[PDB]
Order: C-alpha cells, then sequence, then structure tokens
C-alpha cells in the first residue's frame, strides 16, 4: 500500500522560469542520506550547481555544498559505503568528497580528476566482491546463516591478499575512456586510452562488470543508423601504469525499423542502460518521441555466441523523465520468485518510471509491464530509493520534497501472521547488518508493535552466542525505536533509551583496570569481581572488602576526580529508582529486569575501593545526614531486591516492606534529576498515513550533555555533533583532552547507538 | 568595593575553562535552592515631509523629461498668483541624500530676455541667492524667488 510522507519546501525558492530547464539526478548513501539538486537560475549559476542533503529525520537542516563547476551536473551518485561521492559533469571537474569529523553538515574534497575537451557519457566505481542471497522462503530458517548466506561473487584485481582495489573508470562521450585507481598508499594512478580507432560522437552509455575483474561497456552514437557495439576491459597494470587492451563484442542491431512499415518514427534514442549495476547481459534501450517512448530489454543469452534478444513490452508509454531500478537483493532464485509471488512481496522486482505528466508508475523488472499506478494531482526528474526500497524521494521540476512510503503489500488481502513475516524477514536484513533502517518503521501500526516486539523478543535467541555479544545494544535500540509508535509504549520507550546509554556507559569503564600483578591466572579479574558479588549477597559491605584482592586493584590517582560525575550519576539514577516502588511508568522495566541492577552490583565494590582509598573523588548524594556512611544500608536494600529479582526469570513483585524502607528514602534522599533520553525529534511521531505535513524549512514545529554529566547553562555555547538517529546531543569538543578517556569517547566518536 | 576580592578572584581563575559553567554549578548550586526555596511551578520620505508643509501658491511637480527613479530630482515649480505677473516657471537641481547638500538650479540667460524687467529679475536672484547659506531646505529658495517678483513689480511700477 502506497503512502506519501511529506513534502519539505523553502518559502521563496520554487517556480524557476527564464532558463532552459536540465533534467535531474538524484544520489542516497549507503546510510539514509539524501544528495539531491535543483535547477534555478536565480542571479548566480552555483544554485544548477548546488548539492543538498537530508538527514532523514529532521529535513530542515539542510546540509549546503555548494559545488563549483562550469558545467552542470548530470548523474549523481555515491559510493558503495557512505564515504564517497561523485557528480559527474562535463569535462571532468569530479571530485572525492569524504565525510568530515563524523558530523551530519560537513564534508570536503580536496582531491579529484578532470579531462579537457571531452565530457563524460559513462561512469561507475571499482568493485568489492561482497555479496550475500536473501531467502523469503526461509522465513522460518530461524538462524542468519541459513536466510543470508554468500554468493561469494569474485572481487575485482585483488592485489596484495584478497583485498579488491579501490578506484573508478569512464568513458567519455568520444572515443576515449579513462581509469582512476586509489592505491594502498595516499597516491593515485590516472590513465586515459582512445577505446578503438573510431573516436566519434556518444549519445548514451553503460559501464557493468563482470566476474573476474573485467568490466563491459555499451555505445549509442544517437544516429538511429549505427551498429550498438560493446567493448571488453583488460586491467592489466604493467609495472607503472595500467595498459588496458580493448576489442569488439559481438554486437546487435536495433529492432522497430526492419518490419518496414514505420522506421523514422521515434527518431532519436534517449535511453540505454544496463538493468542493474556490475552485470551486463540485460540491456534496457528507450527510444522518445516528441509524443510517446518505447522500451526494449535485450538479453545476452547465448544461442553468434553473443546475441541480444527482445523480452517485452507494455501496452503503452508517455515521455519518460526519471527511471530508476529496485535495490533489494533477492537471491534470483524462481522458488524465491513463487514464494515472493503467492504472498505479497515485491521489494526488488520493481523498476522506477515516471512521465511527463503526474502519474507514480512502477514497472516489473522482467516482464515490462505496468505494475502499479498513482496519480499525482509535474514531470518528475529523477526519484532515489531505499535498499529495502520501503520509501523513496522525488524530484520534478519544482522544489516540492515528494516522499512516497511504499510497501510490498499492495493492498492485496494480507492477514496479520503474514504482516508480522513480511516485516521480520527485512528486520532480519538489517539486523545482520550494520546499516540504517529507517525506512521500514514508517508502516508500523500500534497493534502491530506488540505483535512484533514480542517476535523481536525471541528473535534475539537462535543465533550461536557469538552474534549476541554486541548486537544486544542493536536490538535494545530497535525495540526503542519501534516502541515509540505505539501510545501504550511511548510511556515505556524512556526505559529502553536511557538502558541503551547504561549498557553505553557500562562496558567502557570496565577496561581501564588493570592488574599489575596477575591474580586468578588465565582469567581477568573482572569475572573473580563477579563471582564474589554473585556468592556474597551481604547486607552490609565492610565484612565482604576483605576477600576482595583489594592488592590489585591499583589507580593512577590523575582520572578519578575527571570522572566522579558518571560515578555521579549512576549512583543518582538508582536514587531514583529506589523512590518509584509506590507508583507503564517510565521507570517501570527496571524493576523486572535486574540485568542493569546486577551491573550496578558489579560496579559499585570497586568504586567502594577507592572510597575507602581516597575518599575526595566519592560521589557527594543529598542525604539528611552527613555523617552517615549509608552506602551500606544501600547495599541492604539493593540485595533486598536483589533477592526479589536474582531468581531465573522471577516476575516477583518486591514486597512492601521494602516499600515502607524505600518511603524511609525521602527522610534523606531526594531525587536529583534524570535524563530520558526518547525526546522524539524525528518524524516517528509526527507523520500518519493519509496525513502528510507539508514541511517547510527552519521553522522547527534545562539543556544538559546527555552523554557527559556536565551541567550547562540556559543557552549554552559548545557545539555539538547531531546525533540524528535519537536526536541526544553528542557534544563535540570534550572539555578535557589531556587526561581523557580513549574509548568512552571513541566509542560513539561516530554516531550514537 | 570591600571584602569581596574572593568572588572577584574566583572568576578570574576560573576563566578561560571549559568546565566553568560545571565547576560554579558545583560549587554553588545546593545554596540557594535549599534554604530560600524551591525553584517556581520610490521617492524618499524627506522630500514627502518637505512637500507637506509647502506654500500652496506653489504647485511644484517633477520635471517631465531627464531621468528618472534616480539619485538625482529635478523639480518644475508652478506659480498661480493674481498679484504677480508671469514669469518662466523656473527648474532646479537636487542630488541624492538632499540633507547635507547644497544643491543647485538650472541657467538659461535668454529665456529672460527681450524685457529689462525680466534682466533685472536676474540680476535680483544673482544678488539674493549668493548670499543664500550653505545646507538649506526648498523653502528658502522657493520664497527668495517669490519676493523677488515683488522686489522687481515695485521697481518696474
Ligand atoms: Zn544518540
Amino acid at each position: 500500500m502506497m503512502d506519501l510522507a511529506y513534502v519539505c519546501e523553502w518559502e521563496k525558492w520554487s517556480k524557476s522560469t527564464h532558463c532552459p530547464s536540465v533534467p535531474l539526478a538524484c544520489a542516497w548513501s549507503c546510510r539514509n542520506l539524501i544528495a539531491f539538486t535543483m535547477d534555478l537560475r536565480s542571479d548566480d549559476q552555483d544554485l544548477t550547481r548546488m548539492i543538498h542533503i537530508l538527514d532523514t529525520e529532521h529535513p530542515w537542516d539542510l546540509h549546503s555544498i555548494p559545488s563549483e563547476h562550469h558545467e552542470a551536473i548530470t548523474c549523481l551518485e555515491w559510493d558503495q559505503s557512505g564515504s564517497r561521492l561523485l557528480s559527474a559533469d562535463a569535462d571532468g571537474q569530479i571530485k572525492c568528497w569524504s565525510m568530515a569529523d563524523h558530523l551530519a553538515n560537513s564534508w570536503e574534497s580536496s582531491v579529484g580528476s578532470l579531462v579537457e575537451g571531452d565530457p563524460i557519457v559513462a561512469l561507475s566505481w571499482l568493485h568489492n566482491g561482497v555479496k550475500l542471497a536473501l531467502h523469503v522462503e526461509k522465513s522460518g530458517a530461524s538462524s542468519f546463516g541459513e536466510k543470508f548466506s554468500r554468493v561469494k561473487f569474485s572481487p575485482s584485481l585483488t592485489l596484495f591478499g584478497g583485498k579488491p582495489m579501490e578506484g573508478w573508470i569512464a568513458v567519455t562521450v568520444s572515443g576515449l575512456v579513462t581509469v582512476s585507481l586509489l592505491k594502498p598508499s595516499g597516491q593515485v594512478l590516472t590513465s586515459t586510452e582512445s577505446l578503438c580507432r573510431l573516436r566519434g560522437r556518444v549519445a548514451l552509455a553503460d559501464i557493468a562488470f563482470t566476474g573476474g575483474g573485467n568490466i563491459v561497456v555499451a555505445t549509442a552514437d544517437g544516429s538511429s543508423a549505427s551498429p550498438v557495439q560493446f567493448y571488453k576491459v583488460c586491467v592489466s597494470v604493467v609495472s607503472e601504469k595500467c595498459r588496458i587492451d580493448t576489442e569488439i563484442l559481438p554486437s546487435l542491431f536495433m529492432r522497430c525499423t526492419t518490419d518496414l512499415n514505420r522506421k523514422d518514427k521515434f527518431p532519436a534514442i534517449t535511453h540505454l542502460k544496463f538493468l542493474a549495476r556490475d552485470m551486463s547481459e540485460q540491456v534496457l534501450l528507450c527510444a522518445s518521441s516528441q509524443t510517446s517512448s518505447i522500451v526494449e530489454c535485450w538479453s545476452l543469452r547465448k544461442e553468434t555466441i553473443l546475441k541480444w534478444r527482445i523480452l517485452s513490452a507494455t501496452n503503452d508509454l508517455d515521455r519518460v523523465s526519471a527511471v530508476a531500478l529496485p535495490k533489494l537483493p533477492i537471491s534470483l532464485t524462481n522458488t524465491d520468485l513463487k514464494v515472493a509471488s503467492d504472498t505479497q512481496f515485491y521489494p526488488g522486482l520493481g523498476l522506477a518510471l515516471a512521465f511527463h505528466d503526474g502519474s507514480v508508475h512502477i514497472v516489473h523488472r522482467l516482464s515490462l509491464q505496468t505494475m502499479a499506478v498513482f496519480y499525482s494531482s509535474v514531470h518528475l526528474k529523477a526519484m532515489q530509493l531505499s535498499w529495502t526500497s520501503l520509501a523513496l524521494v522525488g524530484i520534478d521540476s519544482h522544489g516540492k520534497l515528494s516522499v512516497l512510503r511504499l510497501s510490498p503489500s499492495m493492498g492485496h488481502p494480507l492477514e496479520v501472521g503474514l504482516a508480522l513475516r513480511h516485516l521480520l524477514f527485512l528486520l532480519e536484513y538489517c539486523m545482520v547488518t550494520g546499516y540504517d533502517w529507517w525506512d521500514i518503521l514508517l508502516h508500523v501500526q500500534p497493534s502491530m508493535v506488540q505483535s512484533l516486539v514480542e517476535k523481536l523478543h525471541e528473535e534475539y535467541t537462535r543465533q550461536t552466542a557469538a552474534l549476541q555479544q554486541v548486537l544486544s545494544t542493536r536490538i535494545l535500540a530497535m525495540k526503542a525505536s519501534l516502541c515509540k509508535l505505539s501510545p501504550c509504549t511511548v510511556t515505556r520507550v524512556c526505559d529502553y533509551h536511557t538502558k541503551l546509554f547504561l549498557i553505553a556507559i557500562s562496558s567502557t569503564l570496565k577496561s581501564l583496570l588493570r592488574p599489575h600483578f596477575l591474580n586468578t591466572p588465565d582469567k581477568s579479574p573482572g569475572d573473580r569481581l563477579t563471582e564474589i558479588c554473585t556468592k556474597i549477597t551481604d547486607v552490609d559491605i565492610d565484612k565482604v572488602m576483605i576477600n576482595l584482592k583489594t592488592e590489585e586493584f591499583v589507580l593512577d590517582m590523575n582520572t578519578l576526580q575527571a570522572l566522579q560525575q558518571l560515578l555521579q550519576w549512576v549512583g543518582d539514577f538508582v536514587l531514583y529508582l529506589l523512590a518509584s516502588l509506590p507508583n507503564l511508568r517510565p521507570g517501570h522495566s527496571f524493576l523486572r529486569d535486574g540485568t542493569s541492577l546486577g551491573m550496578l552490583r558489579e560496579l559499585m565494590v570497586v568504586i567502594r575501593i577507592w572510597g575507602l582509598l581516597k575518599p575526595s573523588c566519592l560521589p557527594v548524594y543529598t542525604a539528611t545526614s552527613d555523617t552517615q556512611d549509608s552506602m551500606s544500608l544501600l547495599f541492604r536494600l539493593l540485595t533486598k531486591l536483589w533477592i526479589c529479582c536474582r531468581d531465573e526469570g522471577p516476575a516477583s513483585e518486591p514486597d512492601e516492606a521494602l516499600v515502607d524502607e524505600c518511603c524511609l528514602l525521602p527522610s534523606q534522599l531526594l531525587i536529583p534529576s534524570l535524563d530520558w533520553l526518547p525526546a522524539s525529534d524525528g518524524l516517528v511521531s509526527r507523520l500518519q498515513p493519509k496525513q502528510p505535513l507539508r514541511l517547510q524549512f527552519g521553522r522547527a514545529p534545562p539543556k544538559i550533555d546527555h552523554l557527559r554529566r556536565l551541567h550547562l547553562g540556559a543557552c549554552p555555547t559548545e557545539e555539538c555533533k547531531a546525533c540524528t538517529r535519537c536526536g541526544c546531543v553528542t557534544m563535540l569538543k570534550s572539555p578535557n583532552r589531556t587526561t581523557a578517556v580513549k574509548q568512552w569517547e571513541q566509542r560513539w566518536i561516530k554516531n550514537c547507538l | 568595593q570591600y571584602l569581596c576580592q574572593p568572588l572577584l578572584d574566583a572568576v578570574l581563575a576560573n576563566i578561560r575553562s571549559p568546565v566553568f559553567n560545571h565547576s560554579l554549578y558545583r560549587t554553588f548550586v545546593p545554596a540557594m535552592t535549599a534554604i530560600h526555596g524551591p525553584p517556581i511551578t520610490s521617492i524618499p520620505s524627506v522630500l514627502q515631509g518637505e512637500v507637506a508643509r509647502l506654500d500652496p501658491k506653489f504647485l511644484v511637480n517633477l520635471d517631465p523629461s531627464h531621468c528618472s527613479n534616480n539619485g538625482t530630482v529635478h523639480l518644475i515649480c508652478k506659480l498661480d498668483d493674481k498679484d504677480l505677473p508671469s514669469v518662466p516657471p523656473l527648474e532646479l537641481s537636487v542630488p541624492a541624500d538632499y540633507p547635507a547638500q547644497s544643491p543647485l538650479w538650472i541657467d538659461r540667460q535668454w529665456q529672460y530676455d527681450a524685457n529689462p524687467f525680466l534682466q533685472s529679475v536676474h540680476r535680483c536672484m544673482t544678488s539674493r541667492l549668493l548670499q543664500l547659506p550653505d545646507k538649506h531646505s526648498v523653502t528658502a529658495l522657493l520664497n527668495t524667488w517669490a519676493q523677488s517678483v515683488h522686489q522687481a513689480c515695485l521697481s518696474a511700477a
């Protein structure tokens, strides 16, 4: 079923006029990063050459890049990863845009290439050779190895091991090609050579890999009287430069002209491309006249040894102004095709299409007929999908950011169980990788949340205990994000989101300590510290502190004052949590999930060592007894909660004897503060299907750092990097650098969890 | 002024510090919020003001010739008086930023010919206008142009 998300529109920016308009192209990262452009002609030329980057949660704070160019950008593509860019244009002027310092609004490009007097007709990157297969037939496989296994395409030109080289190639508009490859070192090797003896006009072309590091290219002069030649790239770096051998493939002529009825119809070629990148045995070839367009698919199946053959065509077409390809990698098996055909599952079979009128249509990839129909009530210049293709953005000849949310359901009747199963497969598609999956959280219903979180609870299981070492954080954040959309759990997502910060701060400070002389060898002091904590459930702690290998824990006596605030904070959120007993509560899930409380038991036993060793670093709380060492009697309360929680799956409500003792807490201790992470600054709690919000730019319809516990003023000054995934202020320049922890900052030096 | 130098010396010692807003917070916050109480629950407007109190005996309007919508402006004057006879209409010249500058007036010697009365009018213009002070308004020049007609009519009559 089709949904329209929003349109985010600048004020006094649209209605480009008094200029020859240009078709536009769009690009998208591996992450949720749309890179787009628009032709304006408003007293400057760089508005046409302008780069706009929109993070997927806040469509207003757009990253702006004034890409200066002598000729307007024609093709825009990203890297396979989210690290490199290309803005293709005539006569070279191509750069390499790398990410700047893990912000959200910062780029740079100090390197690139240029060719003089020769526009470029085709371009592509190099290959990596890493690819897996998606099996929707294996929904009940209950293992990530079965549903996700590598197909192992051959990596391109693996030198010095199995690592394929990095670079890109391009075919110019004349009889000339260029290659530029980045070394393992900082240098780059660029070569340029005539593709054959025939140097000529090339209207259209495409570039696609083959198995073995070779590349097959296409040609299109546009004179409508020439054969469509095909050439092969032979990579060979002969000791100083990549000498490339060229040869002619068995070519093809064109149909719809030998029938002799009408041959000068559709007089110029307008589209020539391969079906998908990295493969050159299936060619889209479309000729558009001033009225309509005609499209043909050619297949390189062996009977000449390399002969192209027609596949399919639809009923009627208008003038196509925009086209794209599906991005989800179905295992290309016919059993997968049938199990994706009987159930409503089409995430990777739809080639995007557009016309000169207000209509949005898909076309099926294998069979060129019009699969979907929608009516817009403009000619679309480009579209830009996602890997799951659950959402996309479109560029017409206006400044409107039409964002459409698709789905494989289509409105053919899917039951509730098939609604679970269609989303669970694409959830496992993103949970196996370190990717971004914002577009698949869109179509979730509030009733769908309770059904899907219960499935995701068992999705953490059924893996062989090693994947689950580090993806626990990702699944906690996953059901943090998905529970936000349900009104019953929007008051409960604070439990998940604060627990992400708790597990972020937990493991990183358990690595700073080290035994100067090793005790209990062939294992860390941390596991012995765990077992002495789980074997002693004592009310007090002065009996405990004798046999805790007190001579092993020795610090450098310098960073204890610096790390005060964190150890100020971790015992204070406990101090709040002791007073939440006599109350769906935003702190209710911690009463039954004692793993956080188990970590709280584990952390404080080494903190008390420094508290009795150097008491200047102790966290000063707000009890109404300043001479009372109340930490022993709080060990009493946490052990009283633990005997109600250390049972394996207890589901035990703590007794009222603990409740009245926790009512003695306000006699001394009062709640300092909290920090609920899930501030819904994203569009998760702002939009609705059939209820779009026409957004604008920059309208935006007690300030303490979420990561570090340093209190700021009412309107602080220090800058931050935009953690777009949850809106926590990942502040940029830490106050202490010469004496700083080198992992607690570096774990989220890039992004948040 | 007297015994306040600890407070003055603390802020200069704690300046250029990134923990400044948190060091002051840590040393100060519980003291005031505990005992004293909890927290709470075309043409410029210069000529538009100029022509507002101009005399109705002048009917000055813009020149039909020359450039428009630019810094320099020219205003041709109309005099409808039954007391005074007919004279050439006269035309001024005022550049951009009319306050704090001294404008000018056009010159045409042959228009005031064929009568020595008009020559006396021109000589009276050269007499009165050459002693006008700097940076004066258009009312002074308009009124000195107006009074010289009577000053020449009394000599003519
Ligand atoms: Zn975050």
